[PDB]
């Protein structure tokens, strides 16, 4: 997985050499920024159920056909509502992992790789997940650097869906 | 490779779980103590050539069979390969210390190494001893109380010893 | 690869024999029924995306463990690889149907596949079930009585089932 | 083995794709032509012993030294006569296989690959086999498309010996 | 590869020893008899095509199963591969004779060859017989008393037989 | 290992062919020169202990600090004196092997590959071994072609240390 720390190590390994002073200061910078990032991840984690619940309802309100139109890809059944809440929770979980890891790597590996193919094969509209992500941004209540970082990962997910 | 943060994330994802308070607390403590980790990597790296050469001298004093004609470190080509391997292993250990996770050492150094030595006829147990001698010297250097703000780095030194021991166990 | 004609030739050559009347008759019957073979390949190929996606949905409904966090089809990268494998296997099956011989499927798809999955930790038995679900759907489509000159394609459908079953047996 | 059908499949496989409509019509054409080809192969098969016998005698008449000159490469002994009849039967068998398979593939793989090296190492004259092949062409009694196809494979063998 | 001189050097180095008088004497005798070695290599090399072709004819007369349809030397592609292998092995044997050491033959020809044949289904025991037939013919040619200064080459012929037998034993 | 004989064989093997007449005459030349070379090697071997002993003393006289300065890399202790005599014997042994093999190969493989790294890591001065080699050249007592060959290998070692 790519993180600021694994990137420093990979650079040294590529050149067959021990780590440089610049590489160590890069990791020091990561350590100093990690404090605020992990606090953001814990705040999102503590509020995850409310954010997931609210985001799902926001999608259903924006796109009412998703709760009536027939088909297993829609949320017209309890099983479909459960799939949708599950997926929204996955996206929020990935945001928290990016905050912990210091970059997009977790979302890249566990969600974005293959995303277009999954949404196509299973007939899932990217617009649904974009609306869920906008709701999360509007309601997570983060401020300062925590908001910059969380919204960076949310906007990155929106870009991947766009 | 994983660092300590990516490792917790990977463990959480396989369970479909947000991080627990214990995981958050463990990572916050790692960061709180990060200056000590940086000193350890800096100190070991800056003394890497001495750590290797002294450990090699100590190995051959203890195991002269390696440098008798016919021994696995006899000839300058074999001796140089042996010194190179010691430096390689030390290098990947320093990466593991920086990352706070052994994956880089496992994936890019130790995996397949026992089998490589078995096919060459290199005594893996002697490589393990060489690693142990580098371990002791690296910890004494990383944990030197002079020229550094006083504080307790015993937890880090145990972690460092763990990576060296993991390398030794993978070749013994 | 061999088609049905080259397969009989290869069997004859290994015995140093001209074709027997039975071999000539078998190949003449294949040609006499060739339009049905072409319809089957055309129909399965034209519906390939639906056959894969429906079979995948059915697999995961039956085996939800595959899509629980930690399961082998969890994460979009693993799900996409799984969907890709289903499409690959269907593709080589359609080639075998056109050829009237399984060699292309054996040589370019199935050989080594069990061992590949074993090393990944992919459950080969679940891949076998996915193949079986594609089989049933592919035969229903190939054997649909609507929009085609009526006639009996039961022998061909048994041959088609055989190729799917051969694929399933090679990974189970 | 290359046949018109395996060539269509190989093209699709090379591009990682399902078979095209043009590829299916190519196989339809093969199926429609296969009728006359297989009939030619059966006629040759039914008459194989007479054709082999006559071809061997044609070679011995054209090249009388082959039945008197000393050496295991010649047909001066019963063992050499048997080797020669065997080889002529191989060539005829290959012609029938090409007719069945719809192309030169069987002859390419089982006879032509290595042919020059075998004839050189074992001191076998290509001219002997060319004469046998000319006799077969003159006496197989095929007509129409059957004759075009059979003689195509015979002339292909002659070219390989030339 | 090693020649006879490098082989003695390698044996001495592994023991950390200067050459013994016996080693010096053995190498001096090799040189004293070197003209015979050169005649043997020259004579076998100049007749290589005949040695291969005659040995092949003799093999197939003794083992007609190899040239029956379905046999491992049936088809011109398999026959040509078989003739090629015989020539390859003879070629590496002539290199071993020139060098006075089997290493080139072991390293560049025989190592892995049994396993290659096992995977192909080629009968290694028949390859061994082919090698033996080349051996007998090669020695008769190398040891022909006509057109050469008379002298005793029996020691060399035993060495030559040894290399052929080593090749046969490695595939049987 | 490279020798004049293995080089001839390698050339033939590279081209997939049997040995040429020029290659055989190259080996004949090697055989004819090998007589004098092996005699040189035996003379050095018979005198090895005196040459090693004298060379070590020559180094200690040229560089007196090597017998007093503290450190395991020096010959200030009995163990260090023994290491030094051992190493000098290695160099002489390699010279004899080159004479036997007809080229630099033994010295290339067993001593020169890795030499710079060993002398650096273990803090051994190349100048020490150059002086030992000069003593051996001055005292081996070889003449004629034996001296040309032995001194070629000695000068080759000096170049590797330079
Ligand atoms: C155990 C290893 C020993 C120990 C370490 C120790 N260090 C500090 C404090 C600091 N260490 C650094 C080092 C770096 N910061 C960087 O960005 C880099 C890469 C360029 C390095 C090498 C710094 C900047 C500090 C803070 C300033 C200072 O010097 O104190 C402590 C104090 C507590 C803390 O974690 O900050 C300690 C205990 N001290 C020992 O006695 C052990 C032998
Ligand atoms: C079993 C599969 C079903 C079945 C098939 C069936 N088809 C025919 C006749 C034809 N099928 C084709 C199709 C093609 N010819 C080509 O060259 C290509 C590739 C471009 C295709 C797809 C054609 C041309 C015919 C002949 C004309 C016609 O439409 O009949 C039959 C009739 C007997 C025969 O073999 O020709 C049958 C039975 N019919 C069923 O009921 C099964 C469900
Ligand atoms: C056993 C192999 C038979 C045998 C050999 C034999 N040869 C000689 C002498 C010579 N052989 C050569 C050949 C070469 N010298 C080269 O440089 C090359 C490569 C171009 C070759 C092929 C030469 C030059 C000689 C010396 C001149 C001569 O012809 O005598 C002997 C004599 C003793 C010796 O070793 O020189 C012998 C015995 N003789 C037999 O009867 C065996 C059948
Ligand atoms: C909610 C916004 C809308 C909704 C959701 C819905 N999703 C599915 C099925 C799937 N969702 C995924 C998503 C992921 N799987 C992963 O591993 C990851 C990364 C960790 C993600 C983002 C996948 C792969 C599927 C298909 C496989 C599965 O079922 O798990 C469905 C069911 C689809 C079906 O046809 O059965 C639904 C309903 N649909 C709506 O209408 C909501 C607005
Ligand atoms: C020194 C303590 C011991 C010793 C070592 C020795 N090793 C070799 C050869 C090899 N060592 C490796 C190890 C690695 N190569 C890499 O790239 C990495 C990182 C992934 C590692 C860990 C390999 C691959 C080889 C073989 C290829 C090569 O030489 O480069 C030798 C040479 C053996 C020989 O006979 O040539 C030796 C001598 N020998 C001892 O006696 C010590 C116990
Ligand atoms: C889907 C039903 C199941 C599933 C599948 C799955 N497969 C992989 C990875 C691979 N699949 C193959 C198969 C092929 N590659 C080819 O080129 C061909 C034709 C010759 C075949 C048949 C290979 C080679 C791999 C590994 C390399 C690659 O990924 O491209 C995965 C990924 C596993 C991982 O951990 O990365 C998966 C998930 N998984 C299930 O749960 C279903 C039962
Ligand atoms: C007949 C026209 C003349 C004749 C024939 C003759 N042939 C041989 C020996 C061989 N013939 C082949 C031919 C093939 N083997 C294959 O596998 C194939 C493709 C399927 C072919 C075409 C081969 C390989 C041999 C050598 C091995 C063997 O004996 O089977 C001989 C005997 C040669 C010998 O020296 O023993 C003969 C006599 N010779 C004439 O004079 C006829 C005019
Ligand atoms: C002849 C006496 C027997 C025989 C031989 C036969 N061999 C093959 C195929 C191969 N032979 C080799 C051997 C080598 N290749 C090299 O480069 C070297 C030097 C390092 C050697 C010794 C190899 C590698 C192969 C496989 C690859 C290739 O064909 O080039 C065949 C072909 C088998 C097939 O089915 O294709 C045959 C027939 N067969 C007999 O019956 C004789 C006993
Ligand atoms: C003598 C001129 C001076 C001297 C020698 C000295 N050498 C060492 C240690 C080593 N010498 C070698 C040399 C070789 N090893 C090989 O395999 C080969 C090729 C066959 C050579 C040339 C090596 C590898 C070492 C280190 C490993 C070992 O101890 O064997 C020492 C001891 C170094 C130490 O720190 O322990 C000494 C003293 N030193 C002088 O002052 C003499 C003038
Ligand atoms: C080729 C391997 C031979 C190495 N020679 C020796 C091996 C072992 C010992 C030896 O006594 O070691 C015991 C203690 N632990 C650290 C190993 C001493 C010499
Ligand atoms: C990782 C593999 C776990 C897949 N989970 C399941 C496996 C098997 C079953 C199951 O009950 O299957 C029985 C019938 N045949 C078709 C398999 C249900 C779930
Ligand atoms: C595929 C291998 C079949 C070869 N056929 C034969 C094998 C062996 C014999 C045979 O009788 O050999 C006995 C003597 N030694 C040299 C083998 C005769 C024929």
């Amino acid at each position: 997985m790519k993180t600021p720390i694994t990137e420093a190590i990979a650079a040294a390994d590529t050149q067959g050499r021990f780590l440089s002073n610049t590489e160590l200061q890069a990791v020091d910078g990561r350590f100093k920024r990690a404090v605020a990032s992990m606090e953001a991840a814990r705040a999102l984690t503590n509020n995850a159920q409310s954010l997931i619940d609210g985001a799902a309802q926001a999608v259903y309100q924006k796109f009412p056909y998703t709760t009536t139109m027939q088909g297993s890809q829609y949320a017209s059944t309890p099983e479909g509502k459960a799939k949708c809440a599950r997926d929204i929770g996955y996206y929020l979980r990935m945001v928290t992992y990016c905050l912990v890891a210091g970059g997009t790597g977790p979302m890249d590996e566990y969600l974005i790789a293959g995303l277009s193919e999954i949404n196509s094969t299973f007939d899932l509209s990217p617009s649904w997940y974009i609306e869920a992500l906008k709701y999360i941004k509007a309601n997570h209540g983060l401020t300062g650097q925590a908001a910059v970082e969380a919204n960076a990962y949310i906007d990155y997910a929106i870009n991947a869906l766009s | 490779m994983l660092d300590a943060f990516a490792k917790v994330v990977a463990q959480a994802d396989a369970r479909g779980e947000f991080l627990t308070n214990a995981q958050f607390d463990a990572l916050s403590n790692l960061v709180k103590e990060g200056n000590k980790r940086l000193d350890a990597v800096n100190r070991i790296t800056s003394n890497a050539s001495t750590i290797v050469a002294n450990a090699a001298r100590a190995l051959f004093a203890e195991q002269p069979q390696l440098i008798q004609p016919g021994g696995n470190a006899y000839t300058n080509r074999r001796m140089a390969a042996c010194l190179r391997d010691m430096e390689i292993i030390l290098r990947y250990v320093t990466y593991a210390i920086l990352a706070g996770d052994s994956s880089v050492l496992d994936d890019r150094c130790l995996n397949g190494l026992r089998e490589t030595y078995q096919a060459l006829g290199t005594p893996g147990s002697s490589v393990a001893v060489a690693i142990q001698k580098m371990k002791d010297a690296a910890i004494a250097i990383a944990n030197d109380p002079n020229g550094i703000t006083p504080g307790d780095c015993s937890a880090l030194m145990s972690e460092i010893a763990g990576y060296f021991d993991r390398a030794a166990a993978a070749v013994a």
